């Protein structure tokens, strides 16, 4: 079970990498919201990055969430530097996408994926 | 005298007073600045060609010669001004207040 | 009547000015773009029909998507749809334009550029040949040929 | 006043046109579209370079001022003072661009 | 920043502009985790207005060991002079 590390020896400087992207990504939500005229406000940015940081929020491995810094990086240098376009950042947005249905009921009545 | 030597004059004092009354841009008191310079040179070959006086006439190109070394001197200086200070806006240029 | 024969020959002006004047867009993306050089060749030569290819596209009148568009690539090839002044055409050239390709099942592959921009005429091929290209813009010519805007407008 | 009927008919002509292609094709309602470069949106950064060679151009367009009227002054009867001074006009726009050589002006846009 | 009942009572105001917090328990001593009941991205966020307000960087190791509107003060005032 001996394994080699990527960045952290345990799960605390594992938290520390992670609340230092949170800090970044925090800091960078309202020029993202600026510098590509989103349509989106600064809050509900920063509601969809505590969402997408909070989606993972019970890894305890500490290699895991060090890709997942590695790759929140990567989103984070892509989103700073003009590469991705308009559509790159509102994809997190699954606005044009129906809400599908929630309950037993309704998935039930549209069809056959439980 | 003369009805258009008012006209020029009233120019030059025009581009005196925008000169004398900075808005932002240092851009524009040069601006002003040649505008001087011009109502200068049509007011100085109106009173040349007026006069016949032939040797004159040199006088007008020694004025717009000499004022455009001094506008091209006043535009480097700008460029370094705003060089430093990343606009040429005026208000920038009150670190000799003290 | 008067008008009706009047706004019939100014259609026939403005579609023939259109027609006959069709700047494409210099815009290759794959293979097709080959073919399509092929057309601007010597031989097929589409500067003959007034068909002379422009790097801006603002003075272009017609996108020829030649090649295979990707995933990473359709918001560029959308905006620079976007960019153009109307009235302008789309035209699909080879299959992975048209409905995706060989590449159809792919990740990375938008399945047919008319998912992302209006296609006028699609000209079918791997690639479609020269030949093929220039018949399909001498199609979309004909297509040009027969709108009538000036009708509707006097008719609607 | 014929080289004023010129101008106003040219000027005339220019306006009308560019009348016709602002307002002729914009006779069309054709659709409310919204269109939403290789500098993103950050500041253009000065060039030192372009700004010295348009200052090389106006000193040198001034001793342009100074070297025209010698087709005036080569009628002059004190031609040898004419000659002494032409070439000393055209020698001194040689020695500034001289000095704009060794001095390393002409480097980047040569 | 001058007085040190100022940089509390800014302290509090950062926290009290802060929507998440009720008002009604905020207090000096008010625990983040457990009394107030905030994630840790909320104390992070928090930590990040304090910077917005009072401007200057804290490290990561140090702010993560402040709980309450006391310790970040205390933080404060140990990095000024008061
Ligand atoms: C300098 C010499 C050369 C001059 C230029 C060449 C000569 C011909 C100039 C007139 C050409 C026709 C008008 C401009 C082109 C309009 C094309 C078009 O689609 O028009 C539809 C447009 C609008 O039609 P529309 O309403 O169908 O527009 C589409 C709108 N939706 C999408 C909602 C359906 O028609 C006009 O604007 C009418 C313009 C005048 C028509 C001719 C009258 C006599 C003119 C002399
Ligand atoms: C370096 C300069 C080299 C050229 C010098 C002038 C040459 C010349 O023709 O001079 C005669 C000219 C003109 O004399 P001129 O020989 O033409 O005389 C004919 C008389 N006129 C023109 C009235 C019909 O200049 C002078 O005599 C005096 C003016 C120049 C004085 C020295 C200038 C330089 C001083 C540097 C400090
Ligand atoms: C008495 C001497 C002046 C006589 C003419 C007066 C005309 C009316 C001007 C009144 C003052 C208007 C004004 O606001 O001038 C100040 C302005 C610079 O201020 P700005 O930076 O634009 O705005 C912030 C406010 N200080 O300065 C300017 O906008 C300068 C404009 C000067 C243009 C003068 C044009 C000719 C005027 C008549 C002949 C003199
Ligand atoms: C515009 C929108 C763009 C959105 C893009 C968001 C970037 C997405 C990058 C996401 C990177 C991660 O998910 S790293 C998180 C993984 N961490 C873990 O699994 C460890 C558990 N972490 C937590 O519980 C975190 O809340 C904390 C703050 C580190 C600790 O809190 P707990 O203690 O109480
Ligand atoms: C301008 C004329 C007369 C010819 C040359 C030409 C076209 C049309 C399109 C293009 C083009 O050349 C440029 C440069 O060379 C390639 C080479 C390519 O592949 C070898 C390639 O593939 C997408 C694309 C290109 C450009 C492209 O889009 O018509
Ligand atoms: S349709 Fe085929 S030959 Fe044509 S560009 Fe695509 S992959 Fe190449």
């Amino acid at each position: 079970t001996s394994v080699k590390p990527i960045f952290s020896r345990d799960m605390n400087e594992a938290k520390r990498r992670v609340r230092e992207l949170y800090r970044a990504w925090y800091r960078e939500v309202p020029n993202t919201v600026h510098l590509f005229q989103l349509d989106i406000s600064v809050k509900q940015g920063r509601d969809k990055v505590r969402e997408m940081f909070k989606k993972n929020a019970h890894v305890t491995d500490p290699r895991v969430v060090d890709l997942l810094v590695i790759k929140g990086k990567m989103e984070l240098e892509e989103t700073i530097n003009v590469w991705k376009q308009r559509t790159h950042v509102m994809r997190f947005f699954h606005e044009t996408e129906a809400p599908r249905p929630k309950d037993f009921l309704s998935k039930f009545y549209v069809g056959h994926d439980p | 005298m003369s009805l258009v030597y008012m006209n020029i004059m009233m120019a030059f004092t025009v581009s005196l007073t925008g000169l004398l009354m900075y808005r932002s841009h240092l851009m524009s008191s040069l601006l002003c600045l040649e505008g001087m310079m011009l109502s200068l040179f049509i007011l100085a070959t109106l009173m040349i060609l007026n006069s016949h006086f032939t040797l004159a006439s040199m006088m007008p190109i020694i004025l717009l010669v000499f004022a455009a070394c001094e506008a091209a001197l006043g535009l480097s200086l700008l460029v370094m001004v705003s060089n430093t200070y990343g606009t040429d806006y005026v208000q920038n240029l009150n670190l000799l207040q003290c | 009547s008067r008008g009706e024969y009047v706004v019939a020959k100014l259609d026939d002006l403005i579609n023939w000015a259109r027609r006959s004047s069709l700047w494409p867009m210099t815009f290759g993306l794959a293979c097709c773009a080959v073919e399509m050089m092929h057309m601007a060749a010597p031989r097929y030569d589409m500067d003959r029909f007034g068909v002379v290819f422009r790097a801006s596209p603002r003075q272009s009148d017609v996108m020829i998507v030649a090649g295979t568009l990707t995933n990473k690539m359709a918001p560029a090839l959308r905006k620079v749809y976007d960019q153009m002044p109307e009235p302008r055409y789309v035209v699909s050239m080879g299959s992975c334009a048209n409905g995706g390709g060989y590449y159809h099942y792919s990740y990375s592959v938008v399945r047919g550029c008319d998912r992302i921009v209006p296609v006028d005429i699609y000209v079918p091929g791997c690639p479609p040949t020269a030949e093929a290209l220039l018949y399909g813009i001498l199609q979309l010519q004909k297509k040009i040929k027969r709108e009538k805007r000036l009708r509707i407008w006097y008719r609607r | 006043m014929n080289l004023m009927i010129t101008l106003l008919t040219n000027f005339t002509l220019a306006t009308l046109l560019v009348t016709i292609a602002f307002w002729l094709p914009q006779l069309n309602v054709y659709s409310e579209k919204t269109s939403p470069d290789p500098m993103g949106s950050a500041r253009l950064p000065f060039s030192m370079k372009f700004f010295l060679v348009a200052i090389t151009f106006l000193l040198f367009d001034l001793e342009i001022a100074l070297l025209l009227p010698l087709p005036w002054a080569s009628q002059t009867t004190n031609l040898n003072t004419m000659l002494t001074m032409a070439l000393l006009l055209i020698f001194l726009l040689a020695v500034s661009l001289a000095y704009e050589w060794t001095q390393k002006g002409l480097e980047w846009t040569e | 920043p001058l007085t040190l009942e100022g940089i509390k009572d800014r302290v509090l105001y950062v926290l009290k502009l802060y929507d998440k917090i009720d008002p009604e328990k905020l207090s000096v001593n008010s625990h983040f985790m457990k009394d107030l009941g905030l994630d840790s991205l909320d104390q992070v966020e928090i930590i990040m207005a304090m910077e917005d307000e009072f401007g200057f960087e804290i490290p990561d190791i140090d702010a993560e060991k402040l709980m309450c509107p006391q310790e970040i003060v205390d933080y404060i005032a140990d990095k000024k002079d008061v």
